[PDB]
């Protein structure tokens, strides 16, 4: 998921 | 004067040049529509690190973090383009986060008969606000009430609490600050419904055009279609 791979940076 | 609560929202506002700056760059470096999909992509990269900057959202585990975000994207995205009318917009013309100012007959046209539409309903919503003297204040009051909805959790004692302040400050802030303009208030929490019913019909027709092959190579649009 991108969206979780922005969240969690 | 203005709570102290939605001064720290309003810290959280983005820069408004540099995401100009930036887009903008985005867009330089295709239909029409296949443009305007290629920005808004680009502002839901702003807007999720919005959130992700935002006091209160930061203390939320990436979890709740996620069904927030993908409850509310396309109402955020929505909302940002109506108060963008409000404050930088002018009769007959539509306002993009690029900064630049496009007469609307001409994006109508390109945008088609459905989305015409839509964007009608929301230019009605700016005249709307713009009588409400709809200012940043609220703006920002709105985008958090938004986010942190209740009809979504880990930790739903934090959203719960979140909504109720952000209401709570929000009302104090428009009696305040427009005591003549009656239940102005409730006015502008109308028009959450209107915005929410706006942006499910945008997503369907985005979904659409998905399905049917029109929307170019955009994974945090399309993966927010999916959500
Ligand atoms: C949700 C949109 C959209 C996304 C993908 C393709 C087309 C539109 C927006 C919302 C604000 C801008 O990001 C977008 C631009 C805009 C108006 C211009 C459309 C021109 C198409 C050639 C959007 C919008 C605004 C109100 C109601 C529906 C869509």
């Amino acid at each position: 998921s991108l969206l979780k791979k922005l969240l969690l940076a | 004067s203005i709570p102290h609560l939605i001064l720290e929202l309003l810290k959280c506002e983005p820069d408004e040049p540099q995401v100009q700056a930036k887009i903008m760059a985005y867009l330089q470096q295709l239909s029409t529509f296949g443009l305007m999909c290629k920005m808004a992509d680009q502002t839901l990269f702003s807007i999720v690190e919005w959130a992700r900057s935002s006091i209160f959202f930061r203390e939320l585990k990436v979890d709740d973090q996620m069904k927030l975000l993908q409850n509310c994207w396309s109402e955020l995205l929505i909302l940002d383009h109506i108060y963008r009318q409000v404050v930088h917009g002018k009769e007959g013309s539509i306002f993009l986060v690029t900064g630049q100012q496009v007469d609307y007959s001409i994006i109508a046209s390109q945008a088609g008969a459905t989305l015409n539409n839509l964007m009608s309903h929301a230019q009605e919503l700016v005249a709307k606000l713009r009588s409400l003297q709809f200012d940043q204040r609220e703006f920002v009051c709105l985008k958090f009430l938004v986010l942190f909805s209740l009809d979504v959790l880990e930790n739903f004692q934090l959203v719960e609490g979140v909504q109720e302040q952000v209401n709570a400050a929000l009302l104090d802030y428009t009696m305040c600050n427009y005591p003549q303009q009656t239940e102005k208030f409730g006015q502008l929490l109308l028009r959450l419904p209107e915005i929410r019913a706006i942006s499910m019909q945008a997503e369907e027709y985005l979904y659409y055009k998905h399905l049917n092959g029109d929307v170019p190579y955009n994974n945090l649009l399309i993966e927010m279609l999916h959500a």
